[PDB]
């Protein structure tokens, strides 16, 4: 058998298989309490002599 | 209380923001990061004249920044105290008013009056009264003297009885930068004229000259004169966070200096200004304050008072300092100079009293004086404006988006009928 010795749950581990190659998981830069989760931006400016 | 909204127009506005907000952090020891430090009561029971209190401890400035070319706010933001402002309070202009008084007016003036005005009802309607306001600018700029001025007429239609402070320099008839000069001073001076309390009158080459003459400096920068205009903005409203014996807001200003409305322009000049060369060989005593103060080389107005008559003044002093040294050198100069005082007024002056000195000194003064020695300012502008006026130059930049020739003779009209309106109070 392919199920437990007492209780009905399968015992022979689980086969799994993706559908895609799954990445993307679309990291969102906004925290629980949403400033904009910032990193070291860049300026679009004048050079500053 | 009573808060003072800052709105600040023009790169020269952008720049004489961050030096009039470096020196208001100066002395209520505001730390460049927002904290405070210090360890005196006297800053912070009136700290909300300037400063919202920002859920954090931090003081954020009302200071409302305005320009039409993002440039000169990168540089106010990169400076020493450029990390105090709100960067919600800039606005952002992309194409520019190149010294262009139209085009700075109407329609490049209209799509960012939508969302600094919807600015400024956001910072003063969270307020829970108000003072008035305060606009510094150029008159001979583009967008600070353009949309500048827009501003002023829209927060004057929407709040009529708010006071109306606004400093602003001038052109300079000497050195000529921004060379269609006089259109952009006329053109904004007919609106400002019925619309606006008070106008404080700065001129560049008489900051070069008391830059030369009395501060003994060699090479004088654009950040020492405006360090020398933040002496005196901060010494008018310096009671306004400060007790006195003797107490003055902006309002106690407009309402003793001004005869009739539609006369406000005034001379402003803050004292003591020395060099080390004469700072420890001078005492700092009310009559030195005053007879410093009352002369052609203190002004900053490129207008020499004794050629006119002073219809009003006031005198506002600073620091621990006995009173009757106040009133006995503000009448020995009506009993020595009589003839440079209107007769019609008796006691042509006001006093008032800030008790806290600015910073190292022990005492100082402002002061504000309407006289008709602005009337030989507007001439040396009329001239220059009628002399390439009358030869149509350069107006193809003023005709081609919006105005029309009625419009700048109304110019004009409206400026040289107050030219003979100052000569019937000479
Ligand atoms: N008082 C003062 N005047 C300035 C300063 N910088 C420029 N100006 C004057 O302003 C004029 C330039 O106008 P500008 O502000 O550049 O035009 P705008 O940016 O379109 O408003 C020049 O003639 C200068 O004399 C400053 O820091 N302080």
């Amino acid at each position: 058998t392919s199920l437990h010795m007492s209780k009905l749950v399968p015992v022979t581990d689980l086969s799994p298989r993706p559908s895609f190659r799954y990445h993307a998981d679309t990291g969102s830069l906004d925290a629980t309490l949403l400033p904009v989760d910032a990193v070291p931006q860049e300026r679009i400016g004048r050079r500053l002599i | 209380m009573r808060e003072i909204v800052h709105v600040q127009g023009g790169q020269c506005g952008n720049q004489i923001g961050a030096k009039f907000w470096e020196v208001i952090s100066d002395e209520h020891g505001i730390d460049p990061t927002g904290t405070y430090c210090g360890d005196s009561d006297l800053q912070l029971e009136r700290i909300n004249v300037f400063y919202n209190e920002a859920t954090g401890g931090r003081f954020v400035p009302r200071a409302i920044l305005m320009d039409l070319e993002p440039g000169t706010m990168d540089s106010v933001r990169a400076g020493p105290f450029g990390q105090l402002f709100r960067p919600d309070n800039f606005v952002f202009g992309q194409t520019g008013a190149g010294n262009n008084w139209a085009k700075g007016h109407y329609t490049e003036g209209a799509e960012l009056i939508d969302s600094v005005l919807d600015v400024v009802r956001k910072e003063a309607e969270g307020c829970d009264c108000l003072q008035g306001f305060q606009i510094t600018h150029s008159l001979g700029g583009g967008t600070g003297s353009g949309m500048g001025t827009l501003l002023i007429s829209k927060v004057r239609e929407e709040y009529p009885d708010r006071i109306m402070e606004t400093f602003s320099v001038f052109p300079s008839p000497k050195v000529s930068d921004t060379v269609v000069e006089p259109y952009n001073a006329t053109l904004s001076v007919h609106q400002l004229v019925e619309n606006a309390d008070e106008v404080q009158v700065i001129d560049n080459e008489a900051l070069y000259d008391i830059c030369f003459r009395t501060l003994k400096l060699t090479t004088p920068t654009y950040g020492d004169l405006n360090h020398l205009v933040s002496a005196a903005m901060s010494g008018v409203t310096c009671c306004l966070r400060f007790p006195g014996q003797l107490n003055s807001d902006l309002r106690k200003l407009a309402v003793n200096l001004i005869p009739f409305p539609r006369l406000h322009f005034f001379l402003i000049g803050f004292a003591p200004l020395t060099s080390r060369g004469s700072q420890q060989y001078r005492a700092l005593s009310v009559p030195e304050l005053t007879q410093q103060m009352f002369d052609a080389k203190n002004m900053m107005c490129a207008s020499d008072p004794r050629h006119g008559r002073y219809l009003t003044a006031s005198a506002m002093f600073r620091g621990r300092m006995s009173t009757k040294e106040v009133d006995e050198q503000m009448l020995n100069v009506q009993n020595k100079n009589s003839s440079y005082f209107v007769e019609w007024i008796p006691n042509n002056m006001k006093s008032s009293v800030c008790d806290i000195p600015p910073k190292g000194l022990k005492m100082s003064v402002t002061f504000v004086g309407n006289s008709t020695a602005i009337q030989e300012m507007f001439k040396r502008v009329s001239d220059q404006f009628t002399a390439m006026f009358r030869r149509k130059a350069f107006l193809h930049w003023y005709t081609g988006e919006g105005m029309d020739e009625m419009e700048f003779t109304e110019a004009e009209s409206n400026m040289n009928d107050l030219v003979s309106e100052y000569q019937q109070y000479q």
